[PDB]
């Protein structure tokens, strides 16, 4: 029924499915993760370690990872984070200097990962949460008390607890912990620490589809 | 874009040679080849095609058998292997790609093509005028038939029209009977019915002068015209 | 700058007594004197299977057989609708495609989304490929939009709140269209290629000069972001869509809504809109999986094209009005007559 | 201060309210026109008999 | 003598009767709610087979439920010879259902993306219709077996020598070289499992999956070896006590049969995932 070029025209089409699935099949085998934090909340040194979006593609141990910084877009988070409904992951910046660093900026930084971890998008994708400059922490913690910005902190002014307690402030804020994990770290560690939680966000996914979690 | 055959010289009746061609300037594993043969003396006919992909392959029923047609993508290269050479076989060989598509231009280049010498059903095509003396200036037309319509159901008549200039490969002019190729002058143009079709030149220049060819690409066993010669 | 701010709302309130004045009628009391169209049964056609990733953007050849399909898994895909063939399969450089269109010499495709950048395709090549003729840069903010003017004219809406007009021979933006205070979501193209329309998250259109670079007018009403806006066939009306889950009828010249469409089960937003040839119908799609026709002039939901497991993103209808397509999240366009 | 963009806001503003108006009936009249002049030119609105639909799906 | 030839036939009366019409109910209704839970992938695909492998399977015991509530088969030979073996061919693609799920399952760890050719949805349909029909292949040397004369089970049916035989080679077959798979596997998984338990020390642990690797296999040995056992002595005493052998197998087969009842449980419900939506189907 078909001509010549008709037919001709078919197995074009064929060739270019097969091409497609291909690369659909190369892709599904790639680990992708969006990359938050706000302001100078270090990610521009987390980067480093492995004009709008910048994708960063890296191995490390046999995965291939796609790191998605979308901090320059300095446009209404509504219109396009449902875009990355599909990560594997979430990797969220704080900077831990920003106690009394004012924009003060921890509330901001609390606000958005608020808004983030409880968007109706990521109600499944889990948070990994990097706590970066725990260095120049330890010593602001000394001149600066850390009830300057939680004025309800009762423990005492020593980076072993400030820190524990800035930690479990900011995983608390995770109003579906029956679904969404969250691997929070101080900052190869820091990408070995990344392997680690997509490993076990990709274990539990599987096993949740095999039934046995 | 360009296309180099190679591989033509002088074989004995009953010998074994292998025709090549060395695609250059364009995506040689994306484009359909047809390798088409001209006898020193008469018009062009077609001998094999390899689909993009080599998932397809057909033959004249002239050589089925004893040619075959393969292509090497990485090496952007087309060969004719042919065994049981006669007579018959003495043609200059060219390689045509043509890329198929919906609105795509198959046959839209030709490659010069190499002299192959050897030692001493179908839809039929006519073009009754086989000469037609010109002036430039003047308009003038090329007239052709065929045996089936070449009206397909979908609306398309595959009719493709070339023209061989003295010293040059064909070239295209029309594809499905009313396309113009491009880099073709507007002087040129494609009419045609069920079963009948004509080629117009509107105030004909002198390069506008040479053997002009028809080709059927309804039923895979491409069938040409005569030709028909145009002189100043 | 009090003042000025003063005099910023006497001319609100000019603009608004004018309106009010040349509100004579409503578009419904008008059209109470015509028949309802009966109950638009469309169907599936055909069912464009290829896309591995939620199809965002749609758009249809000029000649109503073509249609280029963006998608989030990389691809532009050009397929042929009448034997559901793929004539072309482009990849991005940039997977976070959000917007693309079609020449209307058919010659070139344009693509753009979060990486900010518009890329022009070159389908017609010599070489038998397609590849980039061109990247437009210039926006600060994600690619919304685009549509081709000609060959060379293409006019693009960014999340950067403007749009601009671009030489595609040069690559600079000829003009810059500012104005809007949210990210510009849509942008349509007016039949006569001398205006356009945008619709921004401010809850606002404006209606923007081409070739002067000018914003003559500005259209509000909605409660939430304009996802889609579209021209009436005429091209002297235009509707939107918005987040606030009704579209509305703007009208040029008598410069204020005409009609609202809105019903109560329908509670979330629209992705997209669309008239038919004649105008009588208006198509848009809903986050809610389904595609709802209305009357455009009784504002009465003529139908339902429910077909797609996800939000149907994008419509579009051929320049013949022959047939309806709608992508969606589901990764499927559908052919609807 | 934004005294640019309050400058701007009133001069598009001024730019915006002197064009003239047409009255809301008018307007209407005129899209009603529009859709019956080309009412049977819509394939959606009045479906064509098989033979003439492109996407005839057999 | 006289105490054990008058108490181990009130078994075969009552026991298997009420047994089976338990096991009929609640199977039932567990494999009808998974079936339309299923209606995917490899994994879908063996659970949907297996389901339906157990629903066929209970299907199947109404009449023998009737017979001996009556103590005759009622539904003539053609019937005997149908649900019998429809009977024991289900079983035993079950078993080698359950292997493949094992088997899946060791590999969507081993490949978390599916790149394993095994994981291919066409691969495991054509894997699936394979167990099917060699399944039936295998099992179409017990028709000569249960031919009547009564309608006697399939232990008690035949010559006792080439019937010991047949038993013998379809237990190898069909259950211990499955459950050496499927013991390999499971634990091959549970070390994968308790290896990677916590490479984060906040992460929520795998002790359930761990604890269900570990209970599919305690509940495919501890339901199917006696079964098997039991029918291979039950068959090898006819050769050249005899009552206690047989209400010691007709105790067993019960609790085979009861892995058509427990499958759609602990393959579908003890899975939160699949719990959950099965709520919100």
């Amino acid at each position: 029924t078909l001509s010549a070029e008709d037919k001709a025209a078919v197995e074009r089409s064929k060739m270019i499915d097969r091409n497609l699935r291909e690369d659909g099949e190369k892709a599904a085998r790639e680990v992708k993760l969006l990359l938050l934090g706000a302001g100078e909340s270090g990610k521009n040194t987390i980067v480093k370690q492995m004009t709008g979006i910048v994708e960063t593609h890296f191995t490390f141990k046999d995965l291939h990872f796609k790191m998605f910084d979308v901090g320059a877009q300095r446009s209404e988070r509504k219109k396009w984070i449902h875009c990355f409904e599909g990560v594997t992951a979430i990797i969220f910046c704080v900077a831990l200097s920003d106690y009394d660093l004012v924009l003060n900026r921890m509330h901001a930084s609390m606000k958005l990962f608020d808004s983030i971890c409880n968007n109706k998008w990521f109600t499944d994708t889990s948070i990994i949460l990097f706590l970066n400059k725990k260095d120049l922490f330890e010593e602001k913690i000394k001149k600066s008390p850390l009830t300057i910005c939680y004025p309800e902190y009762a423990g005492s002014n020593t980076y072993e607890e400030a820190a524990a307690y800035i930690q479990c402030q900011f995983e608390d804020l995770n109003k579906r912990k029956d679904t969404k994990e969250i691997y929070t770290h101080f900052t190869t560690k820091n990408v070995q620490f990344v392997f680690d939680a997509v490993t076990d966000v990709i274990i539990k996914n599987n096993l949740k589809d095999c039934g046995l979690f | 874009v360009q296309l180099v055959e190679s591989g033509g010289g002088l074989v004995q009746p009953g010998g074994s040679r292998k025709l090549s061609c060395s695609a250059s300037g364009f995506a040689f594993s994306s484009f359909g080849m047809h390798w088409v043969r001209q006898a020193p003396e008469k018009g062009l006919e077609w001998v094999a095609y390899i689909s993009s992909g080599s998932g397809t392959i057909y033959y004249a029923d002239t050589v089925k058998g004893r040619f075959t047609i393969s292509r090497d993508d990485p090496k952007n290269t087309l060969f004719l292997q042919m065994t049981s050479l006669r007579s018959e076989d003495t043609a200059m060989y060219y390689c045509v790609r043509s890329i198929y598509y919906y609105g795509s231009s198959p046959f839209d280049f030709w490659g010069q093509g190499t002299t192959l010498t050897v030692s001493s059903s179908d839809i039929v095509m006519t073009q009754a005028t086989s000469s037609v003396p010109v002036t430039p200036g003047e308009s003038v037309s090329i007239s052709c038939r065929s045996s089936k319509s070449l009206l397909h159901s979908n609306g398309n008549t595959y009719l493709y029209w070339f023209l061989q200039r003295p010293g040059q490969s064909p070239q295209l002019l029309i594809y499905r009977m009313s396309n113009l190729a491009s880099g073709v002058p507007d002087r040129f143009s494609g009419s045609g019915s069920g079963t009948a079709f004509t080629l117009t030149i509107s105030r004909l220049e002198a390069e506008d002068v040479g053997v002009y060819y028809c080709m059927q690409h309804l039923e895979y066993p491409l069938t040409f015209g005569a030709g028909t010669k145009l002189e100043l | 700058l009090d003042q000025l701010r003063q005099e910023a709302e006497q001319l609100k309130n000019q603009i608004r007594d004018a309106r009010k004045a040349c509100a004579d009628a409503t578009l419904s009391q008008i059209t109470n004197n015509i028949d309802p169209v009966g109950r638009i049964q469309m169907r599936t056609r055909r069912t464009l299977r290829g896309h591995l990733a939620k199809i965002y953007a749609m758009h249809w050849g000029t000649d109503s057989r073509l249609l280029v399909s963006a998608s989030q898994d990389g691809k532009l895909i050009i397929w042929d609708s009448y034997t559901t063939n793929k004539v072309h399969a482009i990849p991005l450089r940039s997977s976070w495609v959000m917007t693309c269109a079609y020449a209307p010499s058919g010659n070139y495709v344009a693509c753009g989304g979060l990486d900010n950048i518009c890329s022009i395709y070159n389908l017609k090549t010599r070489e038998g490929n397609v590849r980039v003729s061109r990247e437009l840069a210039g926006h600060t903010g994600y690619l919304s939009c685009c549509r081709f003017l000609d060959d060379n004219q293409i006019v693009t809406s960014s999340g950067d709140t403007t749009c601009a007009l671009w030489d595609i021979e040069t690559g600079q933006q000829t003009t810059t269209f500012t104005g809007h205070t949210g990210d510009v979501m849509s942008l349509s193209l007016a039949p006569d290629t001398r205006l356009f329309v945008s619709g921004a998250c401010d809850a606002s259109a404006k209606l923007w000069d081409v070739r002067e670079g000018m914003c003559r007018q500005t259209f509000t009403g909605h409660e939430s972001d304009i996802n889609a806006i579209c021209f009436f066939p005429n091209g002297n009306a235009f509707a939107t869509g918005s987040d606030d889950a009704t579209c509305r009828l703007f009208d040029l010249r008598a410069d204020q809504e005409l009609m609202t469409y809105s019903h109560d089960n329908i509670i979330c937003g629209i992705t997209s809109v669309s008239f038919s040839k004649s105008g009588r119908l208006l198509l848009a799609g809903y986050d809610d999986f389904n595609c709802n026709v209305w009357d455009a002039l009784k504002a009465d939901r003529a139908g339902v094209l429910a077909g797609h497991d996800n939000r149907v993103s994008c419509l579009g209808v051929t320049d013949d009005g022959m047939a309806v397509a709608t992508g969606s999240w589901d990764s499927f366009l559908k052919i609807w007559n | 201060a934004s005294i640019a963009q309050a400058r701007k806001l009133v001069e598009q503003l001024k730019m915006e309210a002197n064009i003239d108006r047409i009255k809301v009936s008018k307007a209407a009249a005129d899209l009603m026109a529009y859709c019956e002049a080309h009412a049977k030119e819509d394939p959606l609105l009045t479906p064509v008999p098989a033979s003439e639909n492109p996407f005839r799906e057999k | 003598c006289k105490n054990w030839l008058a108490a181990e036939a009130a078994l075969e009366k009552y026991y298997l009767s009420i047994f089976y019409g338990i096991e009929f109910v609640v199977g039932v209704l567990g494999n009808t709610i998974v079936v339309y839970g299923y209606i995917w992938n490899s994994s879908n695909i063996y659970l949907f087979n297996l389901s339906v492998s157990d629903l066929a399977f209970l299907c199947t015991l109404p009449m023998l439920i009737r017979s001996y509530a009556n103590g005759n088969w009622i539904y003539g030979d053609v019937l005997c010879i149908s649900n019998r073996y429809v009977l024991h061919a289900n079983l035993y693609t079950s078993i080698l259902f359950l292997t493949f799920i094992s088997i899946d399952r060791y590999l969507i760890i081993k490949y978390p993306f599916r790149e394993h050719l095994l994981q291919k949805k066409e691969f495991a349909i054509l894997i699936s219709l394979a167990i099917w029909v060699l399944v039936t292949l295998e099992l179409l040397p017990i028709l000569p077996l249960i031919n009547p004369v009564t309608c006697n089970d399939f232990a008690s049916s035949g010559d006792p020598n080439y019937n010991l035989i047949y038993s013998m080679c379809l237990t190898l077959l069909g259950f211990l070289i499955p459950l050496f798979v499927m013991c390999f596997f499971y634990y091959k998984i549970a070390l994968f499992l308790k290896q990677r338990n916590r490479q984060v020390a906040t992460a929520l642990p795998l002790e359930k999956p761990l604890n269900l690797v570990i209970m599919a296999v305690v509940i495919f040995s501890v339901l199917f070896t006696p079964y098997h056992v039991m029918r291979n002595v039950r068959i090898a005493s006819r050769l050249g006590t005899q009552v206690v052998i047989n209400s010691f197998y007709i105790v067993t087969r019960p609790l085979a049969f009861l892995n058509s009842v427990i499958n759609p449980v602990f393959y579908f419900l003890l899975g939160d995932h699949f719990r959950d939506m099965l709520m919100n189907q």
